[PDB]
């Protein structure tokens, strides 16, 4: 080992050093990756690829927007969550939303990766099935034999509307509870495009989701 | 006229394939019966690199069989002197997502690329004593999966865009625009001389290409799932394949058709890389079970099997001279084997 | 007596 | 778009080709005269292994 | 060698001898394959924990079952042996006590607090906290080493009345058996206590498996550690003229039973932390 | 890339002055620094080194105990407190940037330096004090004590040239390797203990002293110095 040698080795403990300074910075961030159609609105949820910032009780999010087949998945493997956006007013395009949801649930680079699922766009929603221009039955036949389970807020409740909306989810939630296994879950939330709440909810689902992993880490559960 | 057009399309597959069958008097395994068989290989772990921390996605040895080039999901580009394990340099990149890198043979160089579009050209050897961006090279529509330099001032980049592009460093601008494969361009293998080149793609086919023409040469067809790795023979004139469907595959030029089969029953994950040693006996691809396996390129029996890493096995490379492999994975560590 | 034992 | 590809598959048909057995050949005789210069082939002593 | 004759009924020993190898097999087998599958902090931890319950099964078991169940005159390891299996059996006890209720706090760390967790775990702070808990445990345990040692109790000077037992002042038995009960039960009995019920109410509050491991762990501390140290500080306290012949017997009859007691802690604590959940 | 010595003048003996070098013009930060010193009509002599990050510092023994070396990466500053002065510190100073890595071309930046003046080691031998010269080849030898073959495949010697009036500019490191703005013309060749420098076609402005270097271990340790003329 010459000097040259010793001054190099020297030089690598340095670059060692900054290397674990940066991961341990980076390190504080929980990563998202933001998914859905173009009808979603994907980018009004909060506030090659698009990066977006946000803070939320001195905790930073990083959520990521790419843009079918989604080659480039693998590289979101070791993401927090999956923030998935449904245009749920749109009858016409949403076995497409189904589908979509049902490949992202089943890649297997997802497997442990759980799904934030926004079905946004409620005004709509609301406005159609008050309208009574459209109607699911139309597309879904089985919403002819689904009944309201028993739960919904009161502020301008009408069966019809809560009838639609929790079937709608529904869908979503059968495909996601078809085959869980309990390794990761789907949140559903219902937004309007003029909530503010939306960073909350990422919020206390990513600590929820971080809750579980934990309990199944430090051998709890 | 459309019903024409397919009709004719039909028999003309139909006269290559003919033209194909006629070619095939004897297979490779009847060729190779008699040949000595290479007998059990046990390479061991050199050196084991550390450093990074997060998953590497790509790995590329400098034409000094010394210096080598690796890139991390944290965002950086790392040169390490292999003998001494110590890392030259630390690159920050503006976009963590990477997925390939690149060593210029000149060693002035090197390139990084990913879901940014952008290949980016980092400077070496420089005045002021820090690694700057030369350049970044846009117009790639969608992520970019491969790079490889030809020279200083050519480089020749795979995309997801169904595309690859030879481009001139210094100007910026894409030189050539390869197009015709019909989904995700997976690989890339530049040919020892430098004029042709293979890209494998998600359509299970590998394209030859024809760098100074622009034009497809050859199309190979025999996977049945997305072409994850290409790697020249050593003579310029075969390459082998690696695909989803747990099988490698070697073919020939200048029979147009496929020579050989790498298959086995207990293996049923993706092959991530393929690469040939120094002579062209051995074919050591790495796998999504964690761990790689030396293929006796002749005889299509498992030589052997290097089980080091906890983590798929993202990447490998051979040196020019022959004398090790380093496989990268995405337990975050780089390891050589000899 | 005393035990001898801790 | 059809136009394109039954040009490329004429510029494919029309290719010169030679036996599979003359390749297997040539891939031999590659492996054969390049064995002793391949260091995983034939292990290297630790003298003149820089690993 | 009459003064010192302790009288312990047959059918006992070998009882108690059967308890201590059905633990001790078990207990080396459970750590061993919590050791195995061990070798992104819950590790460090869990083997350390495994470690010191191993090292305490093996290094303590067999001396006490030979010098103080059977043979308990005269000691058959001279001075150097005496200090020292007191000292590294203190050692022990400190170690698993201290990885215990650091246990709990990173589990506290982890379920009421994840999002500072996430941040505040790295692999140098666990590495430096399980060198600081053994460090403490090699520390608590010195004066112990300088309190036991060889004496002759026995009719004059004899080869068999020789004894290995404490050899300072009464009134410093009793300070530094009360350092040992404080600094090795009940401050890990206050974290373990108050951490886990805090846990147990926001689990339970939304799983109750880990409700009910955490009690688990929580009650075998408690009846497998507390007996032990009353035991040891009954024998200090009690003064000459109460120890008549039945105070005699039981301490040694107690002796067996509170040893027994407490290698099942060693050899239960690999099953409620490792055995008990998902382990692949 | 600039380096510009300040401080010097004269002093008495016993006194103390702070020397300085502003760096300019490349990252500061990760170079290792050198002082050199040369008298007023002799060769080079090192006299101290700073690690990048301060970490590593090595002080020649003609110096060591009198001379302290600093930095100030912020400031991209260099400082050599001298304490205890003596006529033979007496010298014109120089700064030199270091860089070590594989492949790394150490000594390459020189400064002008300032001047003082005041009121085991391997010994490299330069063959000849003076040789004279346009348009013919000329070698230049050079001789060490110990080899500075190591056993990783280095031959750390390193040829300057200082032509007049101006600071010695790197020619040739490790033995064989061309510096980086230097003509091709400048050859470098030899085995342990014999080392040779050969210039084809000399042109002008190649005129000055030639000084070879060990850097195989410390102190370094340079020679006396070969002088071409016309």
């Amino acid at each position: 080992v010459s000097a040259e040698d010793k001054a190099a080795a020297e030089r690598s403990k340095m670059i060692d050093k900054n290397l674990r300074e940066d991961g341990e910075k980076a390190r504080r961030t929980l990563r998202l990756l933001l998914l859905g159609a173009d009808n979603s609105g994907k980018s009004t949820i909060v506030k090659g690829i698009f990066e977006t910032k946000f803070q939320v009780d001195k905790v930073n999010f990083h959520m990521f927007d790419v843009g079918e087949r989604r080659k480039w998945i693998q590289c979101f493997n070791d993401v927090t969550a999956i923030i998935f956006v449904v245009d749920s007013s749109d009858y016409n395009r949403l076995q497409e939303a189904l589908n979509d949801f049902k490949s992202i649930w089943n890649n297997r680079w997802l497997r442990t990766i759980s799904v934030i699922l926004f079905l946004n766009k409620q005004d709509l929603l609301a406005e159609k099935v008050l309208a009574g221009k459209s109607k699911i039955e139309d597309y879904f036949p089985e919403f002819a034999r689904y009944t309201t389970p028993e739960a919904t807020p009161e502020p301008g409740e009408d069966p019809r509307v809560t009838r639609a909306k929790y079937f709608i989810r529904k869908e979503f939630v059968d495909i996601s509870t078809a085959s869980g296994d309990g390794r990761h879950i789907c949140y559903p939330h219902f937004t309007c495009a003029v909530d503010t709440e939306n960073a909350r909810r990422i919020f206390n689902d990513c600590k929820d989701i971080i809750l579980q992993m934990n309990l199944r880490e430090y051998n709890l559960v | 006229e459309l019903d024409q057009l397919r009709q004719e399309a039909e028999q003309l597959k139909n006269q290559i394939r003919d033209a194909r069958k006629a070619c095939a008097d004897a297979t490779l395994s009847q060729i190779t019966n008699n040949i000595d068989p290479v007998g059990r290989i046990q390479m061991r772990t050199r050196r084991t690199l550390r450093g990074h921390l997060a998953k590497i996605y790509a790995m590329h040895w400098g034409t000094d069989s010394r210096l080598l080039v690796s890139a991390s999901q944290d965002g950086k580009l790392i040169i390490w002197d292999s003998y001494t394990t110590n890392k030259v340099h630390a690159i920050p990149l503006r976009s963590s997502w990477v997925m390939t890198c690149a060593y210029a043979p000149s060693g002035n160089y090197v390139a990084c690329g990913g879901l940014d579009n952008i290949c980016s050209i980092y400077n070496l050897k420089t005045r002021e004593g820090n690694v700057r961006v030369s350049r970044e090279l846009a117009g790639h529509t969608g992520y970019l999966s491969c790079c490889r330099f030809l020279d200083d001032n050519q480089i020749v980049t795979s995309s997801g865009d169904t595309t690859c592009a030879l481009w001139d460093i210094e100007t910026g601008q894409q030189t050539t625009t390869f197009t015709g494969h019909t989904g995700d361009v997976m690989s890339l293998s530049l040919a020892p001389d430098t004029r042709l080149f293979v890209s494998g793609a998600c359509d299970a086919s590998a394209k030859l290409w024809d760098v100074r023409e622009g034009m497809c040469r050859q199309t190979f067809t025999g996977h049945e799932s997305d072409i994850n790795a290409i790697c020249f023979f050593p003579n310029g004139n075969a390459f082998a394949t690696g695909s989803d469907d747990a099988t490698c595959r070697l073919f020939d030029l200048r029979a147009d058709q496929e020579l050989m089969t790498y298959s086995h029953d207990n293996i049923i994950c993706g092959i991530t890389s393929v690469s040939f040693s120094k002579s062209g006996r051995l074919l050591l691809a790495g796998y999504d079970d964690f761990n790689c396996n030396v293929w006796d390129a002749l005889k299509a029996d498992r030589a052997g099997v290097l089980a080091g890493h906890d983590n798929r096995v993202s990447c490998l490379g051979v040196t020019d001279d022959g004398m090790a492999v380093a496989t990268g994975s995405w337990d975050s560590f780089l390891k050589i084997w000899n | 007596r005393r035990p001898y034992i801790l | 778009q059809a136009r394109k590809l039954v040009e490329q598959l004429k510029m494919e048909a029309n290719i010169d080709r030679i036996k599979v057995s003359k390749a297997a050949a040539d891939l031999m005789a590659y492996c054969e005269a390049h064995a002793k210069e391949d260091p995983l082939l034939t292990p290297v002593p630790a003298s003149e292994n820089p690993f | 060698n009459s003064d010192l004759d302790v009288n312990t009924d047959i059918y006992s020993k070998v009882l108690v001898t059967a308890i201590y190898l059905a633990l001790f097999v078990v207990g080396t087998v459970g750590n061993s394959v919590t050791l195995f599958t061990l070798a992104s902090t819950v590790h460090y931890h869990l083997g350390s924990l495994a470690l010191s319950d191993l090292l305490i099964l093996l290094l303590a078991m067999p001396v006490e079952l030979y010098n103080f169940i059977w043979v308990h005159h005269p000691w058959a390891f001279g001075d150097a042996g005496c200090r020292g299996y007191y000292f590294l059996r203190d050692a022990c006890t400190y170690a698993t006590a201290l990885n215990v209720a650091s246990l709990s706090v990173e589990r506290y760390l982890a379920i009421c607090h994840p999002f500072k967790a996430k941040t505040l775990m790295s692999r140098s702070r666990t590495k430096k906290f399980i060198s600081a808990i053994w460090l403490a445990s090699a520390l608590l345990a010195i004066p112990m080493l300088f309190t036991m040692g060889l004496q002759n109790r026995s009719a004059g000077t004899h080869p068999g009345g020789l004894v290995c037992t404490p050899i300072v002042d009464t009134a410093t038995v009793k300070v530094v058996i009360q350092v040992n009960t404080f600094m090795s039960f009940l401050f890990p009995m206050l974290v373990i206590s108050i951490l886990n019920t805090v846990i147990a109410n926001k689990l339970t509050v939304m799983l109750r498996h880990g409700v009910l491991v955490l009690r688990a762990v929580v009650i075998a501390f408690v009846v497998c550690w507390l007996p032990y140290h009353v035991r040891r500080l009954m024998f200090c306290y009690i003064s000459d003229e109460q120890w008549t012949t039945f105070l005699f017997d039981f301490y040694h009859y107690f002796y067996m039973l509170t040893n027994a007691l407490f290698y099942a802690s060693s050899a239960i604590n690999p099953i409620l932390y490792n055995l008990v959940s998902a382990n692949f | 890339v600039q380096l510009v010595e300040s401080g010097g003048g004269l002093v008495q003996p016993g006194g103390s002055r702070k020397l300085s070098c502003s760096a300019s013009g490349f990252a500061f930060s990760s170079f290792g620094m050198h002082w050199v010193r040369q008298a007023p009509e002799k060769g080079l002599e090192w006299v101290a080194y700073i690690s990048s990050g301060s970490g590593t510092i090595y002080y020649a023994d003609t110096v060591k105990g009198r001379f302290t070396i600093s930095r100030d990466d912020p400031k991209n500053t260099l400082f050599l407190q001298m304490t205890s002065l003596r006529s033979e510190d007496t010298a014109m100073y120089y700064c030199v940037r270091s860089i070590y890595y594989y492949g790394s071309s150490p000594f390459d930046f020189w400064g002008q330096g300032t001047t003082l003046t005041v009121s085991s080691d391997i010994v490299m031998t330069q063959a000849t004090s003076s040789v004279p010269v346009p348009g013919e080849s000329v070698s230049i030898s050079c001789r060490s004590s110990k080899s500075l073959l190591h056993s990783n495949g280095n031959t750390y010697l390193y040829w300057f040239l200082q032509r007049p009036g101006q600071s010695p500019q790197l020619l040739i490191y490790r033995m064989s390797n061309l510096a980086s703005g230097v003509p091709d013309r400048f050859s470098g060749s030899g085995s342990g203990t014999a080392f040779t420098l050969t210039i084809s076609r000399l042109e002008a402005e190649d005129v000055g002293v030639y000084y070879c270097m060990q850097h195989l271990e410390y102190p370094l340790t340079f020679g006396a110095g070969t002088k071409l003329e016309l």
